[PDB]
């Protein structure tokens, strides 16, 4: 991809004491046109990994097909494909990052930003980010696009360092993620009110909430704004 | 004349390819493997010869999976069976990539058949020393 066409906006995610949470709005924009609603941009890989993808939607579908075929090929000649030798978040992320860096080095990048979130076999939380340049990094909070400018400040208020992760309940993390999605809907011109969320916990399964909506929207004060300075009526 | 059985893809005066029949002999000397088509699916079974009790039980799996819906078992030279299963996995992968839906069982059967038959067209390659029972459930049952 030399120039993105149909794109998806911010993907946000954060760690908490028992796992990870990741959210992304269900919107595929065509330039400034909110063209495709109902675009799932969180891809669960098995039952312990969710890949959130932002950017070109065609490349996102390519990544989806790659993840499906990776799961399929991991099942081959592997009786522990449902047990010890199942696909780990770190494996999926390293594969994705290798692919992204190779595509970047061939001057034909997958125009995306990817956040791999999940829980390792030993219960450790995995939360890492790769992009079309091959740049990789991990943090207690991760976000792509506008989320990286607006959601990350709100989420770091909750989990500022590693020590704050064990103190963060899943309720606090989910509330922070939903508030960040609402703020993004407030101040991102290419965002959607409908979004999907995914919790990957070491004690419970993978919880995939779909068709969520930004609620509790503060718009009343807008009735008191008149003109752009000197207008009185 | 004579010497027809020394090279592959050579027709004997009775119209036979003796190298293929020798491959079938190699197949018949293999362990037993069966497949049963039922009303809504298929079952595959195989006998694994426990040469000694040093073999780790429940390991050394013989039944292989292609895509997520095709099962393949074979009798004969196990490595040739693994080779054929790898080829079939490539075929199923390419079919999924192009046509989106998982490969139907007749399509996969023809892929494997064309591969095995092509291995009987040239003297520079050896015929496959396996018999393969495979199948599964597609949109047609």
């Amino acid at each position: 991809t030399q120039q993105p066409i149909v794109t998806g906006t911010s993907v946000i995610s954060m760690k908490y004491d028992n796992g990870v949470i990741i959210a992304a709005d269900n919107l595929g924009s065509y330039g400034s046109l909110l063209r495709f609603n109902g675009v799932e941009r969180l891809i669960p890989v098995g039952d312990n990994t969710v890949v959130g993808i932002s950017g070109d939607i065609s490349d996102m579908q390519h990544i989806e097909r790659l993840l499906k075929d990776l799961v399929t090929e991991n099942a081959y000649d592997n009786p522990l494909a449902d047990a010890e030798e199942a696909l780990e978040p770190s494996y999926i992320f390293e594969y994705l990052a290798t692919v992204m860096y190779q595509r970047r080095s061939k001057m034909n990048p997958l125009w995306n930003a990817i956040i791999v979130a999940g829980v390792q076999s030993n219960g450790d939380q995995f939360l890492r980010y790769v992009n079309l340049l091959g740049v990789t990094y991990s943090s207690p909070t991760l976000a792509t696009g506008f989320g990286a400018h607006m959601a990350n400040p709100l989420l770091r208020k909750v989990v500022d360092r590693e020590s704050d992760i064990p103190k963060t309940t899943v309720q606090v993390a989910e509330e922070a993620i939903v508030n960040a999605m609402r703020v993004l809907y407030y101040r991102d011109a290419r965002s959607s009110r409908n979004f999907s969320l995914a919790i990957i916990d070491k004690n419970t399964g993978l919880t995939f909430k779909k068709n969520l909506q930004v609620e509790n929207m503060k718009w009343d004060f807008a009735k008191d704004i008149k003109g752009y300075g000197t207008q009185k009526i | 004349g004579t010497g027809y059985d020394l090279s592959n893809s050579v027709f004997s005066p009775d119209g036979r390819n003796f190298q293929v029949e020798y491959a079938v002999k190699a197949v018949e000397n293999g362990t037993t493997s069966i497949g049963i088509k039922c009303n809504d699916g298929v079952v595959f079974a195989v006998e694994k010869l426990i040469t000694s009790k040093l073999l780790v039980p429940q390991k050394n799996v013989k039944i292989q999976v292609v895509d997520r819906h095709i099962g393949c078992v074979y009798s004969g030279l196990i490595p040739d069976g693994r080779h054929l299963v790898n080829r079939g996995r490539e075929e199923a992968a390419s079919f999924k990539k192009l046509y989106k839906t998982p490969i139907p069982i007749p399509a996969f059967a023809d892929r494997l058949g064309q591969y095995v038959q092509a291995h009987t067209l040239y003297n520079s390659v050896r015929p496959f020393g396996v018999s393969t029972i495979f199948g599964g459930v597609d949109k047609n049952g």
